[PDB]
């Protein structure tokens, strides 16, 4: 009854292994409740559910779960059944569904939750057909039946973005609140009418004649700086 | 030029049903609103410059 | 999503303005057709999937090298996705029909549309009279009437025609 | 129109008009009849053609009409659709004159003055002809197009 | 935003359905009762600026500390009035905004979601809303349902801050 | 001052020859394009002003002959700017309707370069915004009318070079 | 360049002047001046003249002398007077035409 | 300046500089230390006199920095800006040349074609300029306030 | 991530030499100001939430049209997300002056900042001001001799007020 | 280039093109495709093929860069690795020219007397093009090292 469309894989850094026995630094900390939290402690698993969900912004008050939160401290559901009650949260709704299309929802639903990056533009094709058919409960659970749900988050670990940066280094890929913010440039641009109508303030005021030309040593002093 | 008087030779006056319609459109209660993104841009709320007349307006009589 | 009283609204809290007292009698002018706003849409889902039917049928009547083999809506997983899509887009005019504006219609279906079809080798234009299949098959299920008595209502099938080819153009 | 600035050309050149002159006098008059058609439509259309002119213009200049906009409040919104009655005008007169010698000395010498000394943006009200067209060229048939929104768009170009 | 309209809708596209018979009778109740509705919407835009500082004089009466107190968060000020009196025309301006699309939608986008961070980054007593909110309950003098239409968004408007 | 007739029957009269079957044979070929070429100078008329100030947005707008020190720097040396790229679009609207560019080197291309260099006028940017304004005009009046406006436009810049 | 000759487009639209006395009073302008006078040399200034107000170049070398000299002494106010006031510009052009 | 179009006058005359001329140029020479302490003055305060000159501009003229305006987003705002300080510094230039003659050919001459061809509301610079005028002569005395204004209201006079 | 130390390290670790006896030196140099750095962190830390506030209380004086109706920071839902964006700049600024080098400052907070506000259309011009707020504040507290000995801590300021506009170049 | 050089060689001996030039302007053509990938390679490396360049400029000459050397503080270090962004850039002219033309007419012709007069000893930035050298053919395979490196040797020959 349709199955998905057979989309391709692409080249990315989840999908090989790192040999990093022993991991420094850069670990993306795995609140769990296999570790048997303390009261104090499962405060810092639904802190970073909701990072992880929703952003750093829509950790106010008015978008705080606060019966899911009750229901995660009496080991009732899991952290798989908190996050798709996140998704499903009305506070998820009207701020992160109803202002992007389809297209631009799937690439929020893969960076969040499975932690990776979209392999190519036919996965949003071929993903966005699950939400118009049978809804946003049936496209949630379709995704968190996946193999690469269960085989590094499973039924206890809030989900990240496995391996955003390479171990020798120290700059790596953008973090994924960062890529895609809450709505994007082909959904501000065509409301400039009834909504996000600013006009910008002023910038400071730098003179024409200041300005560096082709041959003026100081479009090397960045260059300086950094020796 | 007696017969024609105040109504053919005002212009201004077929498009008066309609005009006063279409602008009758998110009205402004106390001073301050119409910010239009974010800038001042108040308003006057008088009997006068609600129907948006100026001096200019009663002085051509 | 906002319907027709919002998108007044969210025009004049974004100027911070009140609402007029001739623009409250335009939105008590959309109230009192109520019922004959609702009971359109009570024809046009009550008779719904034999819009998608009669107009598949009457689509290869029109252009068939679409069925044609190496043709695009082909195989029987793609001739289960062409009346999967004109499923959709009839179901998205009838929520902008109750709404009284076409926000949900352009928020949820068609943006980004055109740009998925030719990523995806559809052909464009050829969907559009699929789309125009539709309506005729609907503005003529809305003048029927059965059970309701009769009084002027050309200014709404309007707007359910003004959807239909507001959504047109934005496949082509 | 075609036929006195045919004139006037050759006036000044101390000469009669040439076949390129007199074929096209004679080719104008012949479209004489379906010029009529063409502001025949335009004519009880104003209706229409003017109030959804002032539709997208307002939609799409809500400066103009929101308060601190020249056309502000129900006096100058009346006004704000008496100008897009006037430049609806001229063109019916346009086209039946085959050419904008009447949109020229009417509405568009010296436009920019007036619309400066009067506060209005007069990029606004560019805007208001352009929404115009949109409407009317809806209402004709392709080759009847080309036509009527041709006059459309140069009153555009010299009202910018 | 939360109209009756906007959740008819979206229960359809939960589960991807038709729009049926159980959200038409949604629809049906919202035009009954917004006859109710933009009766008390007019009144409350007509007597504005009468309802607007008569609140901020109810505010300054129960609380003469906020017209005297040095500092930047109290309406000791020129411009501490002034922002006194915006708000006060914010949180009437956002009911006529509801009993018009007939939900709790433009104070949930607008109003009460956010509202707690603000007023305790910038020392806003939640106490002088409600006295604003409350010289507004029982002096616009609307009687009837047109007055049981303006008691139920500003009373929503009432448990946010409580 | 020839047009695509003139020119053919130039030809043929400095022979001293009648018509013959190949003058009349290149006649019978503009004749063809000539319902191409009037709908092409229809909306070069139309938007005349449209495609220049697309042209130097688009090509010379922000580089440094726009600021101070740059070629085009105060308002006096801005405007005959969009003057002098108005007879490069208009000019070159007379060579697509009359089909050969004899009219722009009579009018336009003797004495350009010339005086370019008298007022130092950087012939590189000029050419690079005629270039962008041939780019413009091949939207409006489409592919092959864009092929026969730009055809006339880098003659312009061939010999203004 | 957006320039403006109101009062004389005034006086020759009204036909209270001439086409000609609204030709000698652009030549006696000062945006002409600084357009065809300052950057140039008396000798040269007296060619540029003629391809203006008489549509001609200079003739003879005495046509020279006699208009430079004039030039010399009077400096645009007495060269374009003594253009305009000449029997070639009446011949051709008279009041009307341009 | 004052030296030589009082020059390139009795230059076209065929005479020297008469009494009334010359002694003006010295007027002028004697008056040059009070013009280079005014224009030191809005030399360095073009942080305020721009950034405050952009300040009511926009609150008078939203228009043109909400969407749709010519000047909106962070790129044209910052070019919105910098329009005005070409013009501060001209007037910079016109104080110390004693005339608009550096005004005149420099921002003046053909100014509505540019800004027509730009697509940016020529009134709406003139009203920038406005702005500049009020933060430019509240920071001189009054009888500074009527040269450093006056030059202002001339560029405003040719801005329209 | 680095540390000071580390990018000493790890740049010689590249050259492959082992580090050498006059680098050592500089190493030393910089724990003998290891405990007047703990308290250039824990002045900012501490007063942390009142250099927000009174930021943004003198950005919204200067600029007022973005907390008017139909502005950027308008509504509450939205001056508390710009009150959080400047919360996250004076985390990540105070998390590079206790590293040493600005290795976390553009890494997990300014990649990519700039081409996020042009997607929201945040004024990034004047995020740079609220930011240079924030500066004026933070070396004003650490130059508090309160609880403290009394020295010259004028090179370590200079490198808190680095990183304050190291963040502020690259909004806009 | 290749091609005006091989016209300016036969130009002067008063005769045509032989195979031997137009079969090597054909054959240049051809390697075309080629050489414009080969710049397109350090055309957008030259952050890491100046700045790693600059590194072992510095660990093996730190005279110039001490106290006291030419390129000595934040402001001779920036103008420092200016000149090294300089002399990139031409190699990526040669590369697409197919000679030193470009490389000969800028930054070679009299070089000796620049860098002499600036007081910058001319072996010092002889040195750094080599390291640039390094950082160039270790990025690219061993059939363009040959010629990426092959430009940067001449510029070290004629560079001393
Ligand atoms: C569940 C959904 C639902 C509905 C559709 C309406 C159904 C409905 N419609 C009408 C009443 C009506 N319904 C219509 C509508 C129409 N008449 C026609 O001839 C056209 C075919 C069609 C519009 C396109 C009109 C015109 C009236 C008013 C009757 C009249 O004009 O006298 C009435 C009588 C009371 C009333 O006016 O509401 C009812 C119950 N109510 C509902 O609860
Ligand atoms: C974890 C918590 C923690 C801290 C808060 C610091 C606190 C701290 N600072 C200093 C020690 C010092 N602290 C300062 C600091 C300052 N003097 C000024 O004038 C400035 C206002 C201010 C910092 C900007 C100086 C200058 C010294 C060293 C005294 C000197 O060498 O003159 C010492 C004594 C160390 C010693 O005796 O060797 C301690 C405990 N260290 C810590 O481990
Ligand atoms: C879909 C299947 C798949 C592919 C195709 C793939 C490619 C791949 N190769 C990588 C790295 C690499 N590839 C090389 C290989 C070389 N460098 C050299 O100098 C040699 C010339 C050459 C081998 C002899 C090295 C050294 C790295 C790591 C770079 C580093 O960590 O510094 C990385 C970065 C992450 C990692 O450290 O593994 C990816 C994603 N990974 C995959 O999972
Ligand atoms: C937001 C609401 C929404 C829309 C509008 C939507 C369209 C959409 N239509 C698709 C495919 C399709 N659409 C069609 C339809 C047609 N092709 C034809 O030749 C005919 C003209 C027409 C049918 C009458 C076909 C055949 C495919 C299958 C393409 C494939 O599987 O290769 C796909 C690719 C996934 C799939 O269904 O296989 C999407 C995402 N998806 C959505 O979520
Ligand atoms: C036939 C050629 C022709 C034109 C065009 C014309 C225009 C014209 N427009 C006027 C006013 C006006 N015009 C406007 C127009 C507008 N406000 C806006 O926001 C929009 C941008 C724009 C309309 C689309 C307004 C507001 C006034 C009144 C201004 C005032 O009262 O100060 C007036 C003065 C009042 C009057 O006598 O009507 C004239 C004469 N006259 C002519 O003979
Ligand atoms: C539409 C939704 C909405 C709400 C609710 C809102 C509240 C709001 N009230 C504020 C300030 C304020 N509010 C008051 C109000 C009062 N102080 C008194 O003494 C009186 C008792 C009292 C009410 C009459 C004062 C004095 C300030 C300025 C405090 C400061 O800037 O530190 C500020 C800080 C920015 C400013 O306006 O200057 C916000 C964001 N803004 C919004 O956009
Ligand atoms: C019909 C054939 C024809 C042409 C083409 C023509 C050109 C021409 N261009 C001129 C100036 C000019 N032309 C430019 C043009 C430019 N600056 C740039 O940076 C760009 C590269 C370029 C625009 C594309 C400028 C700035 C001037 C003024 C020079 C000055 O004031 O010194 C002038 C001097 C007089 C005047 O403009 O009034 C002439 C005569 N004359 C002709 O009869
Ligand atoms: C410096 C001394 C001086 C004056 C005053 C002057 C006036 C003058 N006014 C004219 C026209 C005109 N004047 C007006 C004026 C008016 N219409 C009204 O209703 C008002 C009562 C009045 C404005 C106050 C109009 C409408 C025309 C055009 C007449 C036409 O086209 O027939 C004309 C005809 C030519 C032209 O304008 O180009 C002249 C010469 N000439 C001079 O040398
Ligand atoms: C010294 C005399 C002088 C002036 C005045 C001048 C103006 C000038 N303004 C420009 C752009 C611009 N100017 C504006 C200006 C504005 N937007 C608004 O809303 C306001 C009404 C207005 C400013 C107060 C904008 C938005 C652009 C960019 C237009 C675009 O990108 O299409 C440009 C093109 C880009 C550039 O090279 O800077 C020039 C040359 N040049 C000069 O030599
Ligand atoms: C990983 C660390 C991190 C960074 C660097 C970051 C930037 C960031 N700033 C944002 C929003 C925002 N930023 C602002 C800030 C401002 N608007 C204004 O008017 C002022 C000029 C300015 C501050 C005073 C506002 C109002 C939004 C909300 C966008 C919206 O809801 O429309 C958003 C979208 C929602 C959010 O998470 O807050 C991101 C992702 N977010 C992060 O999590
Ligand atoms: C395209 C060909 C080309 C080159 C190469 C060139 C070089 C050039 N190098 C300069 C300065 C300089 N160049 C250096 C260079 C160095 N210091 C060292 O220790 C190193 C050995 C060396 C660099 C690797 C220094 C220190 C200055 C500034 C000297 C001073 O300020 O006195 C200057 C003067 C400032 C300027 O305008 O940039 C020029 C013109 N110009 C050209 O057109």
């Amino acid at each position: 009854s349709i199955p998905i469309l057979k989309y391709s894989l692409s080249t990315q850094n989840q999908r090989v292994e790192s040999f990093e026995v022993n991991p420094g630094d850069e670990q993306y900390r795995i609140y769990s409740t296999d570790s048997l939290p303390s009261s104090s402690e499962v405060d810092q698993i639904i802190w970073a559910a909701y990072r992880q969900i929703f952003s750093e912004h829509q950790i106010l008050k008015s978008t705080k779960q606060p019966f899911l939160e009750s229901q995660l401290r009496f080991n009732q559901i899991s952290i798989k059944d908190f996050i798709k009650g996140l998704v499903l949260s009305a506070p998820f709704r009207d701020l992160n569904y109803n202002v992007n299309n389809n297209y631009r929802f799937v690439e929020i639903c893969v960076q969040r939750v499975l932690g990776r990056d979209i392999y190519n533009e036919r996965e949003k094709i071929a993903w966005s057909i699950i939400i118009a058919t049978q809804g946003l409960e049936g496209f949630i659970d379709t995704l968190l039946n996946t193999q690469e749900y269960l085989s590094n988050f499973g039924d206890s670990i809030v989900p990240f973005q496995r391996r955003r940066i390479i171990p020798q280094r120290s700059k790596g890929e953008m973090p994924f609140n960062l890529k895609t913010p809450r709505y994007g440039i082909e959904f501000r641009s065509k409301l400039a009418a009834t909504q996000f109508s600013w006009a910008s303030p002023i910038r400071r005021f730098r003179p024409q004649e200041q300005q560096p030309k082709a041959g003026d040593p100081a479009l090397f002093l960045n260059m300086v700086q950094e020796m | 030029a007696v017969k024609q008087s105040a109504a053919a030779k005002d212009t201004v006056e077929t498009w008066r049903a309609a005009a006063k319609e279409m602008a009758a459109m998110r009205g402004i209660s106390p001073m301050g609103e119409a910010y239009f993104g974010g800038i001042a841009q108040k308003v006057d709320n008088g009997a006068l410059a609600q129907l948006g007349n100026k001096a200019s307006s009663y002085k051509k009589y | 999503m906002l319907d027709a009283f919002a998108k007044v609204v969210a025009q004049a809290d974004a100027r911070g303005e009140f609402l007029s007292n001739t623009q409250i009698d335009a939105l008590s002018k959309m109230v009192k057709e109520g019922n004959q706003r609702l009971d359109i849409v009570n024809k046009v889902t009550s008779n719904a999937s034999a819009i998608v039917t009669n107009s598949a049928r009457a689509l290869f009547a029109e252009q068939p090298q679409l069925i044609q083999p190496g043709g695009n809506a082909y195989t029987s997983r793609r001739m289960a996705a062409c009346l999967r899509d004109m499923e959709i887009v009839l179901r998205y005019v009838s929520y902008a029909m109750i709404a009284g504006d076409s926000s949900v219609l352009d928020d949820r279906c068609l943006n980004g549309l055109r740009e998925t079809y030719q990523a995806l080798g559809t052909p464009g234009s050829s969907v559009a009279v699929a789309i125009q299949k539709m309506k005729d098959a609907s503005v003529a299920l809305a003048n029927d009437t059965t059970g309701t008595p009769i009084g002027d209502c050309s200014s709404l099938v309007a707007e359910l025609a003004g959807y239909f080819d507001r959504a047109a153009v934005s496949v082509v | 129109s075609i036929v006195t600035k045919s004139i006037v050309n050759a006036d000044a050149e101390a000469r009669y008009l040439s076949p390129g002159e007199l074929d096209r006098i004679k080719s104008f008059v012949l479209s004489g009849q379906r010029r009529l058609r063409i502001a025949q439509t335009l004519t009880e259309n104003r209706e229409r053609i003017v109030k959804q002119g002032g539709q997208q213009l307002f939609q799409r200049r809500p400066d103009v009409v929101s308060p601190g906009g020249n056309a502000y409040g129900e006096e100058m919104t009346a006004t704000c659709l008496r100008d897009l009655d006037y430049y609806l005008r001229l063109v019916t007169y346009g086209i039946i004159a085959g050419d904008v010698t009447p949109i020229e000395e009417i509405g568009l010498v010296g436009v920019k003055e007036m619309y400066s000394a009067l506060g209005t943006p007069i990029s606004g009200v560019a805007e208001g002809i352009r929404c115009m067209k949109d409407v009317a060229c809806s209402l004709l048939s392709g080759e009847d197009a080309a036509e009527v929104g041709f006059y459309f768009d140069y009153t555009l170009a010299a009202m910018q | 935003m939360k109209t009756p309209i906007t959740e008819a809708i979206a229960t359809a596209d939960n589960q991807g359905r038709f729009l049926s018979n159980t959200e038409l009778q949604a629809v049906n109740g919202r035009y009954q009762r917004a006859t109710a509705s933009l009766t008390a919407a007019k009144a409350l835009t007509g007597s504005a600026q009468r309802l607007i500082t008569g609140a901020a004089q109810a505010v300054y009466n129960k609380f003469p500390y906020t017209t005297q107190m040095p500092g930047p968060a109290y309406a000791s000020s020129a411009i501490g009035k002034a922002k006194c009196a915006r708000d006060i025309g914010y949180y009437l301006r956002m009911v006529t905004y509801c009993l018009v699309v007939g939900g709790t939608g433009p104070m949930d986008e607008y109003l009460v979601a956010g509202l707690e961070e603000i007023n305790r980054s910038f020392d806003l007593s939640p106490s002088w809303y409600i006295e604003a909110l409350q010289y507004i309950k029982n002096s616009h003098g609307l009687s009837g349902q047109v007055a049981n239409e303006a008691n139920a968004y500003i009373d929503y408007a009432i448990n946010t801050l409580s | 001052m020839q047009d695509a007739i003139t020119s053919v029957i130039n030809a043929a009269d400095v022979q001293g020859k009648y018509l013959d079957a190949n003058s009349v044979e290149k006649l019978r070929g503009y004749f063809q394009t000539g319902e191409l070429r009037v709908r092409a100078a229809a909306t070069i008329a139309a938007n005349a002003a449209t495609i220049i100030k697309e042209a130097v947005a688009k090509s010379l707008l922000y580089s440094d002959i726009t600021r101070p020190g740059g070629n085009m720097y105060t308002t006096r040396r801005y405007a005959a700017c969009i003057r002098d790229l108005d007879y490069y679009l208009r000019y070159a609207t007379y060579g697509m309707l009359a089909g050969d560019p004899s009219i722009l080197d009579e009018r336009v291309l003797n004495g350009l370069k010339e005086t370019y260099n008298s007022l130092g006028v950087p012939i590189g940017a000029t050419i690079q915004a005629i270039q962008a304004m041939k780019e413009v005009t091949g939207s409006l009046v489409g592919s092959d009318a864009g092929k026969e406006m730009g055809l006339y436009f880098d003659y312009i810049c061939s010999g203004l070079s | 360049y957006g320039f403006s000759f109101s009062v004389l487009e005034s006086q020759v639209k009204n036909g209270q002047i001439s086409i000609k006395e609204f030709v000698r009073s652009l030549g006696k302008s000062s945006v002409y001046q600084k357009q065809f006078y300052q950057p140039y040399v008396n000798s040269r200034v007296v060619e540029l003249a003629f391809r203006h107000f008489l549509g001609r170049n200079l003739s003879s070398l005495a046509e020279f002398q006699k208009f430079f000299a004039i030039l010399s002494k009077k400096g645009l106010t007495g060269l374009v007077d003594s253009l305009i006031n000449s029997r070639e510009y009446s011949d051709y052009f008279n009041e009307e035409t341009v």
